[PDB]
């Protein structure tokens, strides 16, 4: 029949964490599943999680008197039958705002015939050149982020400096506009005797204060000069971290499936640090 | 040399000394404007002032003329000449506040946003009826405010500690320093423990034959409040440790005398300053525009293509399936796509978000499409003045919290990164003809009260109200909740389960719920506080929350709970909100609250996602808490010194050895500015004791990691023998402190159960604290070894730590160096169990002078997450055994792992508690407190899914396995 045992039900996990379910429901079609045991540990109430539009449902398979189901008559045989009759059936029969059929189970021979090596000599060398670059995308990774932390934390106090000097060089320029004002009437026209302080009085006053205005726009136009060249490189080191952080996700689904194959069902060893 | 700039077009260039004041280079600037042409049309040295910008940027100007040169941090050394402007004080108050947070005040007004506008001038009555109240009835009540009772919530004592009382009488020593030549006569009494401290004073003087006011010796702690004596956090813990209680009755006028009168002046901005449809009569979907992102970063030759992820939640929860764009080419992000959400407008709560990101699809590998996000960003759907967004809208993208992997962020913070230099991304909402408001309590509460026995199964409903927030909840628990929901209001305990079974995505769920939450019975503020985490983001819900705080919590325990009450503001959506009215009106009234209020907010401000409504809410601290701004101020001058003389260590002289770096360090320290800020202010680890002169041959260079720095004052107390007589701290600048300040907090809470139930566990919570960016202070306890320099003196034997307690006392006293060391060895191992500490070692272990085994250094604590078993060594084992040879079946530790037993068991009758203060700080920014999925292991070392018979087993196999586990 189609009644079988939940022992070979590939959607059947079993004895798993609350916290391993979530990340095999993360970002998945609706009407994806998989039974597991309850953690209440009866032996035998093997709990439901549904995944209907973006949270994970979490459906109870209650066991009294040999029968199975979710509501009070349990009136079927095995969890195979009852997961059975709902991957062609809308679950609207028990929950009229459930309206799902348990379509995509989450297999686990899957990803257990995507590992290669059959033999365990190829396994522990198909996996120490696999745990080589893991350890270093964790030191490439990091050698290329403290840079780009420190970084940032220099941008913010040059940009900071330029608000300086856009604020002296605005204290300068006050001055020259209101020195026009009095050095035209009161002290030189008024003064016509043909005299020479004024080339020492407003002739050697007006230079320095000439000279003072633009030697600070040409320490801003030069602090800019930097700035310039490290926003740029700020970039350059933001673009190299995004060709390195979805291929440092990939190695670990490629060790994790090759500590996994064969390394611990395969024994059950305190032998793991070594043959990484 | 400075250049003035003077008032008459002229340009001074006078020579100066880094310690003149504004006086002395003001009224000296107008007697050298002699030879020079235009002196004639200047005035004199009054009516003028200087102006300058600062490291800050700032247009500062110079109200306050004894300020020195060097004390202005100035930019370049210029000047300038006006006539002064403004209000004369106001100036100076702006300039000392902005000192204390950091940051001009004159920020927060170039802010358009009228957000940021109207907290400020309608927080000013929190801050104003606060004032109203340390001031109502003075000398009396301004008294209460500066030195708090520092009591306990508890009038009535444990049964361990009333048995110490023989007869319920206390002997205390009541000094009298009343001579005229400072000569004291100290007094002896026997008097009872409930009496009250107008009674020991009353008695004191017909032993010599009124008016007066007790004080703690050494630490000017004060006795205002009439309460009972035992009751105070100094006589209740003196019957513990069989100690004499050392008081000194004073007069009240030498008290009063050093309470200045304060004011309270509302600021400048105090005086600056139709047609609606309702929520409920839109018919539509909800429909977002993505029109382009401005510019993003990532390679050519790698990424193939982009897109934009979106989601509605609401707190944490998708409300409907998240929706994607197309996927356009790198070069060319612009997308113009209408998404469409099968949301419902009328069916949206209050407190709806939208999270969106921007992704990218490497791929070429089978059906393996690897997708990985490049920036998020959160935006809120209302407003505060509940108004839907409709318009079109810019958006800055954060970075992705480095070390998360999912695609969106729904947990940060909703805002604009204020930084420019970001990818940008423009969205466009959809306009309905008007203002579209949320309907007002009125008409929600006729939509419920239109769509509208006991039983046999009232043992379900108490079986899951008593179950762990972190536990199962499955479909059919929710719908039998939701069902038996007007029958919870005799189970008040339940409404944090009734919460997650309502369905927020539908307005009659949540238009029955407000009608039910309206008349909720109160809960305990043990059981309000989980209300306040990342999954109760209602606005009536975190209401209810709050009024159960103020009228059930305690200042004992406020001051317990309060690392946690800072973080569960990152958590609230707008400004002016309910906790912060409650948590201002607080530190305004209790300078202990006030004190560690500012340096939690001032210890943050450097993160720019929370900086703006911190200093927001700092400046509204710093504006009415009075005369304690003087000191803060003091106090932040001190850690800016070691902070910069640190740097030089750890820039400079980072290359030579100790013999350069501790001679710099007295050169340095030994200079007549650095020893000025170094001296007279409070601590900032305990607001009680008050720093004093400096120690050179005291301080020093250590040799650790990061090499901190050690530091000695001086008690500048008239009885500093008594109590202690020396204050030591560590100074550490490069390690993160928030870690520890956790750790040390839960084994200060485990250690108040313990003494509750009757258990004489002791622990010892030292006091740590972060002031900054990794910066922070580590106290250090007088007259301690760690079991390392124990062992290494006396030579890998096994009895070298019962030898070297035994030779340092001797006697009569002999029989409690061992009751000491056992009521203290099983604490820390009950402890250090149910928070999976594993690491270890002799380096870390501290026995400190009569047997008390101490524990430090809980920063390494994580970086490797089997599971971590336990360790009762074999040498902590013969000092409990009395020395004996075989200890494994020794008579003396067979009441040892008795009381190991009562003590897991009492902590596992509060095991909520410790839940609901790991998952309000998830949000807080540290990177081993993510999500839910770290605060899992705590159900795994307290049986949780067991029951109470089968955890004990559990426990009693654990030690089994680790008393001869190696
Ligand atoms: C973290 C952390 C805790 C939790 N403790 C652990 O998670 N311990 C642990 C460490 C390593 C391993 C294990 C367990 C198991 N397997 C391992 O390798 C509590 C809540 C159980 O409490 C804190 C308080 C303040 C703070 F800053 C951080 C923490």
């Amino acid at each position: 029949n189609n009644n079988m045992s939940l022992q070979d039900a590939e959607w059947y996990w079993g004895d798993i964490s609350r916290e391993e379910v979530n990340e095999k429901l993360r970002d998945t079609a609706d009407g994806t599943f998989l039974v597991r045991d309850a953690s209440t540990k009866m032996h035998g109430d093997y709990t439901l999680t549904l995944r209907k539009g973006g949270n994970n449902k979490l459906i109870k398979i209650f066991h009294r008197d040999g029968k199975y189901g979710f509501s009070d008559p349990l009136t079927f045989s095995s969890v195979v039958e009852l997961i059975n009759h709902y991957r062609n059936e809308s679950l609207a029969q028990y929950n009229p705002k459930l309206d799902v059929k348990l379509l995509y189970p989450v297999s686990k021979y899957q990803q257990d015939q995507v590992v290669k090596e059959d033999n365990i000599e190829a396994v522990g060398k198909k996996l120490h050149e696999y745990n080589t670059q893991f350890q270093e995308k964790s030191r490439e990774y990091d050698r290329l982020y403290e840079e780009y932390t420190r970084t940032s934390q220099e941008i913010q106090m040059k940009r900071t400096a330029i608000e300086a000097f856009n604020e002296t060089i605005k204290i300068f320029e006050e001055q020259c506009q209101t020195q026009e004002r009095y050095s035209k009437e009161y002290i030189e026209k008024f003064k016509r005797e043909g005299n020479e302080k004024e080339i020492q009085r407003i002739m050697h006053n007006y230079d320095k204060l000439k000279s003072r205005i633009s030697e600070i726009i040409d320490s801003r136009r030069r602090l800019e000069e930097d700035l310039k060249k490290q926003a740029a490189e700020y970039r350059e080191i933001d673009k190299r971290m995004n060709s390195i952080k979805p291929d440092l996700i990939q190695l670990r689904k490629t060790r994790d499936q090759y500590l996994m194959w064969l390394t611990q069902k395969g024994v059950r060893q305190k032998k793991l640090n070594e043959w990484l | 040399l400075v250049e003035c700039l003077l008032p008459n077009g002229m340009i001074v260039t006078l020579e100066c000394l880094r310690e003149a004041t504004l006086i002395t280079i003001k009224h000296e600037l107008f007697k050298e404007a002699r030879k020079y042409p235009l002196h004639q049309l200047l005035q004199d040295e009054s009516s003028y002032i200087f102006v300058s910008v600062t490291q800050e940027a700032e247009r500062e100007e110079f109200f306050d003329e004894t300020r020195r040169l060097c004390d202005l941090r100035l930019f370049q050394p210029f000047l300038k000449v006006i006539e002064p402007v403004g209000n004369r004080e106001e100036k100076i108050l702006n300039r000392e506040i902005g000192f204390a947070i950091g940051m001009p005040v004159c920020e927060f007004d170039m802010v358009k946003d009228p957000e940021v506008q109207d907290f400020r001038r309608n927080i000013l009555n929190v801050c104003k009826e606060a004032v109203d109240l340390r001031d109502l009835n003075s000398p009396h009540s301004r008294a209460m405010y500066v030195y708090p009772p520092n009591v306990e919530s508890s009038p009535e004592l444990p049964k361990h500690i009333y048995n110490k009382l023989d007869k319920g009488q206390i002997i205390v020593v009541i000094w009298v320093i009343v001579s005229p030549n400072n000569d004291k006569q100290k007094y002896t009494l026997k008097i009872n423990h409930d009496c009250v401290p107008e009674q020991v004073i009353a008695e004191a003087i017909r032993k010599k034959t009124g008016k007066y006011i007790l004080k703690v010796c050494g630490c000017d702690e004060y006795f205002l409040e009439k309460y009972p004596l035992s009751q105070y956090k100094y006589i209740r813990s003196c019957i513990m440790l069989g100690r004499m209680p050392n008081l000194m009755l004073m007069a009240k006028e030498s008290l009063y005398s050093q309470l200045p009168m304060d004011c309270f002046t509302m600021p400048s901005y105090s005086r600056r300053i139709t047609s609606t449809k309702s929520l409920w009569v839109i018919n539509s979907a909800l429909r977002i525009k993505i029109l382009c992102a401005t510019y993003v970063n990532v390679n050519i030759r790698d990424i193939d293509k982009i897109y934009v992820r979106t989601g509605i939640y609401h707190g944490g929860e998708p409300l409907c399936d998240n929706v994607n764009t197309q996927r356009v080419p790198c070069s060319n992000p612009r997308w113009n796509e209408w998404l469409n959400y099968d949301i419902y407008i009328p069916d949206l709560p209050r407190a709806a978000r939208l999270c969106l990101s921007i992704c990218s699809v490497k791929g070429r590998k089978g059906a393996k499409e690897e997708h990985c996000p490049l920036a998020w960003g959160n935006i809120n759907l209302f407003d505060y003045t509940d108004t839907l967004v409709s318009g079109k809208m810019a958006l800055n993208l954060w970075p992705v919290p480095h070390g998360l992997e999912d695609l969106l962020n729904p947990i940060g913070v909703t805002g604009s990164n204020p930084n420019k230099e970001t990818p940008c991304l423009e969205l466009e909402f959809d306009w309905f003809s008007s203002v579209v408001k949320f309907p007002d309590m009125s008409v929600i509460e006729e939509h419920a009260n239109w769509s509208v026995l006991r039983e046999n199964d009232k043992e379900q409903l108490k079986a899951i109200s008593t179950r762990d927030p972190l536990s199962e909840i499955t479909e059919q628990e929710k719908d039998f909740l939701w069902s038996h929901r007007h029958y919870c209001v005799t189970i008040p305990e339940i409404l944090p389960k009734l919460l997650l079974s309502v369905k927020w995505n539908s307005r009659d769920e949540v238009a029955q719920m407000y009608c039910l939450v309206k008349d909720w019975p109160p809960i305990k503020p043990e059981q309000a506080m989980e209300l306040l985490d990342c999954n109760y983001p209602d606005p009536m819900v975190r209401g209810f929350a709050v009024r159960c705080l103020e009228k059930y919590l305690t200042d004992d325990k406020l001051s317990q709970y309060l690392i946690q009450l800072v973080q569960v503001l990152k958590y609230e959506q707008y400004l002016d909100n309910l906790l912060v009215r409650f948590l201002l009106k607080k530190a305004l009234t209790n300078q202990r609250i006030g004190h560690f209020f500012f340096w939690h907010l001032k210890s943050e401000m450097h993160n720019k996602t929370v900086s703006q409504r911190f200093g927001l809410l700092l400046e509204s601290y710093c504006r009415a808490c009075g005369m304690y701004l003087k000191h803060l101020n003091r106090q932040v001058e001190a850690m800016e010194k070691l902070i910069n003389l640190t740097d030089i260590l750890k820039q400079e002289k980072k290359d030579e050895t100790q013999k350069v770096q501790m001679k710099f360090l007295v050169e340095q320290m030994r200079r007549p500015d650095f020893m000025d800020a170094l001296q007279g202010f409070l601590s900032p680890l305990n607001p009680a004791h008050q720093l004093g002169n400096l120690r050179l041959e005291e301080c020093r260079i250590m040799s650790s990691a990061k090499r901190p720095l050690w530091l000695n004052w001086e008690n500048p107390d008239i009885m500093s023998e008594l109590l202690f007589q020396n204050n030591e701290i560590i100074f550490k600048n490069g390690d993160d402190l928030r870690q520890d300040m956790l750790t040390l907090q839960i084994i200060r809470i485990m250690e108040n159960i313990w003494q509750n139930q009757g258990l004489d566990l002791r622990m010892l919570p030292y006091g740590c604290l972060s002031i900054g960016d990794c910066v922070g202070l580590i106290e250090v306890v007088r007259n301690s070894h760690t079991i390392m320099q124990i062992q290494c003196k006396g030579g890998f034997n096994s009895h070298t730590l019962h030898q070297w307690l035994k030779d340092k006392n001797k006697g009569e006293i002999y029989d409690a160096a061992i009751d000491l060391f056992t009521r203290s060895c099983a604490g820390y191992c009950v402890a250090t169990f149910i928070l999976g500490i594993g690491d270890r070692h002799n380096s870390n272990i501290m026995v400190k002078d009569d047997g008390q085994l101490f524990h430090i250094d809980f920063g390494h604590f994580l970086d490797h997450k089997e599971r971590v078993p336990f360790v009762l060594t074999q040498d902590f084992l013969i000092v409990i055994s009395k020395g004996a040879q075989e200890c494994t079946k020794t008579r003396e530790f067979e009441r040892f792992q008795e009381m190991c037993y009562k003590a897991y068991l009492a902590i596992r009758q509060h095991a909520n508690l410790f839940i609901n203060l790991f998952s309000m700080m998830l949000g807080s920014g540290m990177p081993e407190l993510q999500s839910f999925d770290d605060i899992a292991y705590i159900r795994k070392t307290l049986a949780l899914d067991k029951t109470e018979q089968e955890a004990l087993e559990y426990f009693m196999k654990q030690m089994n396995d680790a008393r001869h586990g190696g």
